[PDB]
This record gives structure tokens, C-alpha cells and sequence, in this order.
């Protein structure tokens, strides 16, 4: 059930502060976000295709 | 109603299989679990060193009445190191430790209440905290609190004439004013690695070289509170209050002790 | 702009049980998931249900009583007080358990199970006595309120539940001072015909005796018993 | 003699358990243990052994008419089948780090009908038992009820190791009543303070034997009664593989 | 976030026949059913109409 | 009728907390639920039918 | 204990306490004045009243 | 017409990790655009990820 709490208003604080987060881990692992965010380096030029191209050894 | 106790399970009559009667029943909710411990009880009495508030900190105790507290409703302190940082023990320390001694009052703190009945071996909540002054004058009190787990040694002042509970971004609390009610009253989260918290014992070793002392599962706790004030003199009550408490597994609670007297008792 | 308040003249108090919450400090802390976990229980009268062992002898306690080869109907095997304060329970859960309440209502079990041999057989009279004219001294005393005859066979053991019957809704958990005469009534246990056997069998028995709340079992206000210590 | 209803057998690997007078099996907390994967491990588990999914039959002790109510036996797990006796579950366990098992039990007892007395077997979570985790020696009512407290503390109430065996029957549990039964089964799911476990310092559950009511007979029925038991891991899940433990004892 | 408040001269007195509740200690306690009852009354002019004796000869 | 009370204002704790909780009991008695919660023993096995079967004496 | 304790102190306070209690008498209706019945069945006549008539 | 409160017993205290936010002293103020920025990241998440050196030999 609840406990010892018994008023009207609305929880001045939101739940994810007031109280902790019940999270649940499911057996088999859950893979991560792709991305954290937005930051990031760039690697350009990695590959080829185009250049003064195919003077360039077989 | 003939049964057969030995299955380890019986079921369940009113005076309604026996006789003719009729069942009794009216609903009440004070027997849910999370109700029950959803009130505060007291863990013991602690106290501030003289101008902790501006200086190094260092484990300290006034009569047996610490500077600092692990979060727990078990025993801890052990007298004997009054003077030195608290830990969590596996027996609980009378008053007095010899024969002409007394039991009350308890020289270790805990949540005696709490130890006398839980008869659950797991359990998990949110730990509600009070602190409450001896006194009804002002009262400046500074509380640090660390995760379980953290660094608990708050012992380098880093800034000149700040004191070292008063340093970094782990939690500090602060109430002192001519105008304040002097208590302070606050709620920390769970944070202890564990899935569950051992209720009464726990029985594992500390290392995997079983060094042999069972009894505590580490980091079970709820964390660490350091004090720092300006009343050096007056002690202050610490109490819990269980916040969503879940319990798993009954078992039993502790001894009560033959009525070599009656065919009753009452209290105390 | 800024609201006008009446401070209440209990400004500043601390109410140990007060119905509400207080201010949070580490916000937004996600806990370690605890989704494997069984055997989670919430609320006592669940597991209130599950008879624990009465203490015969106090101090010397046992948990049980022990029918002989004999009918004395003079000669109670036991007689327990009808009161959740009863010496005689103050081990069980249940008793444990009501000692954090102030009042209680509903049926009590208390379960027999013999324990002598297969070949042993026997009759017992279990009464349930309400007060008002004292405890019975005599088995055909007893007889002459609530009681059931338990017959030794196949089956091991016998629940008994003693009925609720009291002019209040509720009784009283624990007992301030002790409750005479009172307390609410007696069980008693007694031997209707003797402990038979045939030769080359022991001539007693052992039987175990628990208790627990029926059905009907309900506790209300928590409160905290006198401390105390186990030794 | 024993029938029927009552009549029954219990198959695990090459292993097989037979009664002739069971009362059914308890299976505690309602469940069993499901052999899923702990959701903190990244590798993937050794499970589903079938060498290790069976009983494993050793003797307790011996019930004699000495014995004085709530005098008890305790058996450690996993520990007690880590040794030798464990055989490929012992072996296993031995080079993993962590296990995730349940425990299913049959103890076994036979006297006749001459003879009185009861058994209480129980299964517990983190029950005390010796710093070794090791099978009681011999019958003891040590420590019991009020834990195991410092010598000095001459006047602390108790100790966090209390068992106040008034209550013995909140655990799951079955009687071993001579007049009714010549066995008690029991089972048991996964429970702990984590989603797997380091075996290794923790002994989880114990299965304990105490007498509640004591033997009793006369002359010329059997004297002293052996009490032996059958354990069986439940889908018995194994994560962290490295060397061996080695010094298994 | 938090609001502003404006305290009001007689902040902290108590009035005997305050038109308002207090603090609740301890909820949720269900009452013993009085349901049986007879009697009730619930105005005083209920009652004040049952004639008593006058006294005469003080 | 009530009391003396007369804010606007929706009482801030609820009543199952600012109040006792009147109940009331039937003559007759009532029947308590069925189940307290899910907490529970099982057991299983109890009965027959099914194994290595008629073999087994009559 | 888990006894309700309120407690008041501080150099800002009012000074004064408030609370409501619930109604706990197992009876289910108090005696206002007199209850014509003694405390146990023993008649050691003593009347007036009524045991746990109070809050 | 003013509001009752209750003022509860933690009144006065300061707590660095309050989740809420203090009285404003000084309105509308625009700032500086800042809008021609890069390499911003907002999870340490998205940068713990990058390989630094190990110390050998210490």
C-alpha cells in the first residue's frame, strides 16, 4: 500500500527528486543509446574514389 | 478441523469450521508494512566539536555522543573508540560491561525498536532524516552527508577558515539563525550498490580471502553523516524514518524473555 | 504581490508521525534494479497466519504438552489465557507481531499436532471458556462451553479456533499491570479417554502446540511496546 | 505400511529420488528459481549442464533420544557440494566467479511405528552458520537465541546472529514426524542482495534440521535413527569463468 | 521558485475558537463501529423543550 | 450539523487523516478478503495421477 | 520507540503545540459522566469508570 | 483573507543541493550571442569515451 502520507496538494518536488528511480534490468542486456550526444571529432577523407585517378599502381 | 501440520503449510479458519459462528472481519491498513515504518524513531544522541565550524575535522565524541553517523537502523559505535571514526558492529553494547553493570541505556546507536522487530532478512527504502538540538536557543549546525561507498574522511581543510565538511559538491546542509526552529529535516535517496539491504545479518565475509568475519554485507548502509556547529555543549537527537519500505522474506524477530512471574507481562 | 500568511501559533514543531514528506537533497538518483527478487510481503496479517511454537513450562519452556495414559478430569493438560500478553505466548509471531498494536479482534488458532507413536491412540477435549465465572476446574466444567473432541488416527493434528466473543469490537493487546481473572477467557486442554497402546510402545506422548490469527485477525494502532532485553 | 498419493519419485539427472509416505513437496516463497541470466554479468552464462542438475546423497547424522528440542544440524549451500562430493557441479563452481542457483531438497529419516518423535527441516536465507561455511559437526543448541555476543559485552542485549527458534516455522519448512513421514521436500527460488552471487564469501541459504519433539521408544525398537539428505541445484547458472578456486577446502 | 510571503503583525497567536483544523498525528485509525446506537441528539433546542421542575420555596 | 470551522480552502491533509474513520459493523459479521497480499508457501506434489503407474498395490 | 513524540524548541518558534488525536477507546461510545459498572468481573466494587474510556 | 501556514521544523536551513532555484536580483538582461560556438558537449558521457594514456612504471 503507501504509508504515512496524506496530503491534497500535489508533491511540491517531481517524483525523480523526491523520491529514487525504481529501474528494472531485463536478463538478456539492453543495448546503449547509439549517441550520448553531439559531440564529436570527424574523421573525413578515410576512403578513396576521385582523384587524378588511375595513373595511380594496380 | 482436523489438518495436517507436517505439509509446512495449514489452512487458514475462523470459528466458522467448528462451531456455529460467523466471521468477524473489518478493515483497517495500519498492518501494511510501508505504513508501520513510515514513522520516525531515534538512533542515539550525538554532538559537535568546539569551532568545528571553521577547522579540520576529526572523529570526536562528547559522552559517548560522536561527531559523525553511518545511516543505519543496525548497532554501531562500540564505546570503546569514542575517539575514533564509528562502524557498524554485530552486537549491540550495554550501558555497562561488567556483571554490576546495567543494559539501559545502550551505549552503541541503533534503531533499537527497529532491531527488536523485523522479521523480514531483505529490505529497501528511502531514508528520511531529523536532526533535533537538546535545546530552545540558537543553534548553528552543519551536516555533511556522503553516499555509502564515498570518501569518507573529511579531514583536509582546504580552504583557509572553511570548515573541511564544508568543502566540494557532496551534499552539506546548513541551519543557523536567530530566526530558525533549529531542527533540520531532509531526505536521502538509496544508494547502496546492492539490490536489497540485509535486515538483521548478512552471511558473507568483507574479502574474498574470508578473513573470516561474517555478519555485515559492505556498503549496505545509506551513507555517512559529519557534524560541525557552534553549540559544542548541546547534543542532538538523530531519528529515521523509513520512506517506502519493502521487505522481503519473513523471519523471526527477537527474544522475549520467560515470564518466570504470571501468565502475562505488560510493560516495561 | 508577496501573499500575506497567519503564522499558526505551533510554528516551528516537529511531529515524529506526521502524514507528510520533507525536502529532498540528491534528486534524480536511479537505484540498482531489484526486479529478481521473491518473496516480498506487505502487510503482517500475511504472514500472521503461520503458526509459530507456544512455550510450555516457563521458564523451562518446550513446545509441547505431554498426554499420559490417564484421564484425570480434575487435570488440565494445559490452560493458556486467552490474552496476546499470555507468558505462554510471548514468543510466537503472533504475540511479537501484537505486542506494536493496541488493539486486536478476530479469531486465534491454536494447533495441536501429535507427535507419539503410530500405533498410540487417544481423545482429547479442547475448551474455549469466556470469562465471567472463573476458569473451569474440571473437564465436565469445561464441557459446558465452546470445545471440540479431537480423535487420534490418520490425521496428525487438530486446529482449534477460539471464538471472538466480547462486548467491545475490539480488545486491549497488552496488559497494564496483569489482568487477574480476566483477560478474556481460557483455553483448555484435557484428556477425554487415556493415552492407549499396545505392548512395546512408550506410554506418553508428546504433542506440539502453536498459535495463529484466523482469518477474521485484525491488529490497529501501532504503537511500541515496553523495551526490553532478552537477557 | 507407507502408500499411494504418497508414493513418489523425483528424476534430476542420472538421479532419482523415491518415498513411499511423502506429504507433497513446499515449495517456498511460491516459486522456483527460473535459471535466467543475472542482468549484471556482460558474458554470457554456462548454463544448463545437465551433470549438474541432479541430486547429490550424503548422511547428516544420527537422531538418538539425547537429543533436546531445537538442537540443531546446519548444511551451508553452495558450500557443501564444492568439494568432492559436488562432482562436475563442484568442479564447475569451483572455476566460476559467480553462481545463480535455486535448491531443491528431500532429508530423509525412517523409524516405525513404534517408535515417537519429530523433525523440523527448514531452508533459510542468510542463516548463521560457522565462518567456514562448513556442515555442522554434531547437534548443538549454540547460540541460540540471542546471538553470539563479544565476551566483554557483559551486559548487550544480543547479537545480529539472533535465531529465536520459537519462530523457526516463518522459514519454509516441513516436520519430519515419525508417525507421518520418512521424508520432507522443499524447495527454494534465487534470493540475495544482488542479481547473482560471488559463492565464494557468501553462504546464501542453509538447510538446518532441528528436533522439536524427541525421540522416544522402547526396548528393542531401532536405537538410533540416520538422517540423510539429497540436494539438488536448480538450474544453476554460472558467470565469470578463471582459474580454479584451487584450495577447495 | 520559492513564493514571496508577507507576515502579518499577529503572526504566532492562538485563538481558543479558531474557525480552522490543526495538525493530525495519527491517521488512518479506523473507529470501533458505534452503529447500534440509539439517543442521539444534536441540537440543544432538541431537548430544551422537555419541561423540568421549578423550584419554589427557595 | 458541524463545527466551528469555516475555511474556503480544501483541508490540506485528507480525511482519512485529518479524521477517525467511521465503520460501521453488520449483525451478521463479514467475511474477510480471501487473500492479505500475494505472500505465500506452495505445495505442490499434494495428490496423484501420473507416473510409473498401476504397478503400484491396490 | 514509534510512540508519536512532537516536539517544539528552537529561538524562532511560537512556542506553543497543536495537534488532533483520533478517538482510540476500544468502546464504542465514552461515558460523559458516570458508567454504573465496575473494572473486573470480580466485582471489587469500585464503580464510576469505564476502563479505557479515554484518549 | 491572509493564508494560515504551518511553518515547519527544518525553518532556516540552506541546502547546497536544494533542487529549486533563489530570488532573481537583477531582470532582463540580454547576453552576448553566442550562437557562432562549437565543440559543445552536455553528457561527460560523450567524451569518457575518447582514449587517454595509462602511466606505466610509476
Amino acid at each position: 500500500s503507501e504509508g504515512n502520507e496524506g496530503v491534497i496538494i500535489n508533491n511540491f518536488y517531481s517524483n525523480q527528486y523526491q523520491n529514487s528511480i525504481d529501474l528494472s534490468a531485463n536478463a538478456t542486456g539492453s543495448d546503449p543509446p547509439k549517441t550520448y550526444g553531439q559531440f564529436s571529432n570527424l574523421l573525413s577523407g578515410a576512403v578513396n574514389a576521385f582523384s587524378n585517378m588511375l595513373p595511380l599502381l594496380a | 478441523g482436523v489438518e495436517n501440520a507436517e505439509k509446512g503449510v495449514t489452512e487458514n479458519t475462523d470459528a466458522t469450521a467448528d462451531f456455529v459462528a460467523q466471521p468477524v472481519y473489518l478493515p483497517e491498513n495500519q498492518t501494511k508494512v510501508a505504513f508501520f515504518y513510515d514513522r520516525s524513531s531515534p538512533i542515539g544522541a550525538f554532538a559537535v566539536k568546539s569551532g568545528s565550524l571553521e577547522s579540520g575535522f576529526a572523529p570526536f565524541s562528547n559522552k559517548a555522543c560522536p561527531n559523525s553517523v553511518i545511516l543505519t537502523p543496525g548497532p554501531q559505535f562500540d564505546p570503546a573508540y569514542d575517539q575514533l571514526r564509528p562502524q557498524r558492529l554485530t552486537e549491540i553494547w550495554g550501558n555497562g560491561n561488567e556483571e554490576t553493570s546495567e543494559v539501559f541505556p545502550l551505549k552503541t546507536k541503533q534503531d533499537y525498536s527497529f532491531c527488536l522487530f523485523s522479521p523480514f532478512v531483505y529490505y529497501k527504502c528511502d531514508l528520511e532524516v531529523t536532526l533535533s538540538p537538546h535545546t530552545s536557543g540558537a543553534h548553528g549546525l552543519l551536516v555533511r552527508w556522503c553516499p555509502t561507498g564515498t570518501p569518507t574522511k573529511p579531514t583536509t581543510q582546504v580552504l583557509h577558515e572553511v570548515s573541511s565538511l564544508s568543502e566540494g559538491r557532496t551534499p552539506q546542509v546548513y541551519s543557523a539563525g536567530p530566526g530558525t526552529s533549529n531542527q533540520i529535516s531532509f531526505v536521502v535517496p538509496y544508494n547502496s550498490p546492492l539490490s536489497v539491504l540485509p535486515a538483521v545479518w548478512y552471511n558473507g565475509h568483507k574479502r574474498f580471502d574470508n578473513t573470516g568475519d561474517l555478519g555485515i554485507a559492505p556498503n549496505s548502509d545509506f551513507g555517512t553523516l559529519f557534524f560541525a556547529g557552534t553549540k559544542p555543549d548541546i547534543k542532538f537527537t538523530v531519528y529515521l524514518r523509513y520512506k517506502n519500505m519493502r521487505v522481503f522474506c519473513p523471519r523471526p524477530t527477537v527474544f522475549f524473555p520467560w515470564p518466570t512471574s504470571g501468565d502475562k507481562i505488560d510493560m516495561t | 504581490s508577496p501573499i500575506p500568511v497567519t503564522i499558526r501559533e505551533h510554528a516551528g514543531t516537529w511531529y515524529s508521525t506526521l502524514p507528510d514528506s520533507t525536502v529532498p537533497i540528491y534528486g534524480k538518483t536511479p537505484v540498482a534494479p531489484a526486479n529478481y527478487m521473491v518473496g516480498e510481503y506487505k502487510d503482517f496479517l500475511e504472514i500472521a497466519q503461520i503458526p509459530t511454537f507456544i512455550g510450555n513450562k516457563v521458564p523451562n519452556a518446550v513446545p509441547y504438552i505431554e498426554a499420559s495414559n490417564t484421564a484425570v478430569k480434575t487435570q488440565p493438560l494445559a490452560v493458556y489465557q486467552v490474552t496476546l500478553s499470555c507468558s505462554c505466548l510471548a514468543n510466537t509471531f503472533l504475540a511479537a507481531l501484537s505486542r506494536n498494536f493496541a488493539q486486536y479482534r478476530g479469531s486465534l488458532v491454536y494447533t495441536f499436532v501429535f507427535t507419539g507413536t503410530a500405533m498410540m491412540k487417544g481423545k482429547f477435549l479442547i475448551a474455549y471458556t469466556p470469562p465471567g465465572a472463573g476458569k473451569p476446574t474440571s473437564r465436565d466444567q469445561a464441557m459446558q462451553a465452546t470445545y471440540a473432541i479431537w480423535d487420534l488416527g490418520l490425521n496428525s493434528s487438530y486446529s482449534f479456533t477460539v471464538p471472538f466473543i466480547s462486548p467491545t469490537h475490539f480488545r486491549m493487546v497488552g496488559t497494564d499491570q496483569a489482568n487477574i481473572t480476566n483477560v478474556d477467557g481460557w483455553v483448555t486442554v484435557w484428556q477425554l479417554t487415556p493415552l492407549t497402546y499396545p505392548p512395546g510402545c512408550p506410554t506418553s506422548a508428546k504433542i506440539l502446540t502453536m498459535v495463529s490469527a484466523g482469518k477474521d485477525f485484525s491488529l490497529k494502532m501501532p504503537i511500541s511496546p515496553a523495551p526490553w532485553s532478552p537477557q | 505400511e507407507n502408500l499411494s498419493d504418497r508414493v513418489s519419485q523425483d528424476t534430476a539427472g542420472n538421479t532419482v529420488t523415491n518415498t513411499q509416505s511423502t506429504v507433497g513437496r513446499l515449495v517456498g516463497y511460491g516459486t522456483v528459481h527460473d535459471g535466467e541470466h543475472p542482468a549484471s554479468c556482460a558474458d554470457t552464462a554456462s548454463e544448463k549442464i545437465l551433470a549438474v542438475e541432479r541430486y547429490y546423497t550424503f548422511k547428516v547424522n544420527d537422531w538418538t533420544s539425547t537429543q533436546k528440542p531445537f538442537e540443531y544440524i546446519r548444511i551451508p549451500l553452495p558450500h557443501v557440494l564444492s568439494g568432492e562430493d559436488g562432482g562436475v557441479f563442484g568442479a564447475t563452481l569451483r572455476r566460476h566467479y559467480l553462481v545463480k542457483t535455486g535448491w531443491r531438497v528431500q532429508v530423509q529419516c525412517n523409524a516405525s511405528q513404534f517408535h515417537a518423535g519429530s523433525l523440523l527441516v527448514f531452508m533459510a536465507p542468510e542463516y548463521p552458520t560457522l565462518d567456514v561455511f562448513a556442515m555442522d559437526n554434531r547437534w548443538s543448541k549454540d547460540n541460540l537465541p540471542n546471538g553470539t555476543r563479544t565476551q566483554t559485552n557483559r551486559k548487550g542485549p544480543f547479537a545480529m546472529d539472533h535465531q529465536n527458534f520459537w519462530q523457526w516455522t516463518l522459514y519454509p519448512h516441513q516436520f519430519l514426524n515419525l508417525r507421518t513421514n520418512t521424508t520432507v521436500d522443499l524447495e527454494v527460488p534465487y534470493v540475495n542482495i544482488a542479481p547473482t552471487s560471488s559463492w565464494t564469501q557468501h553462504a546464501s541459504w542453509t538447510l538446518v534440521i532441528a528436533v522439536v519433539a524427541p525421540l522416544t521408544y522402547s526396548t528393542g525398537a531401532s536405537t538410533s535413527l540416520d538422517i540423510t539428505a539429497s540436494i539438488q541445484p536448480v538450474r544453476p547458472v554460472f558467470n565469470g569463468l578463471r582459474h580454479e578456486v584451487l584450495s577447495r577446502q
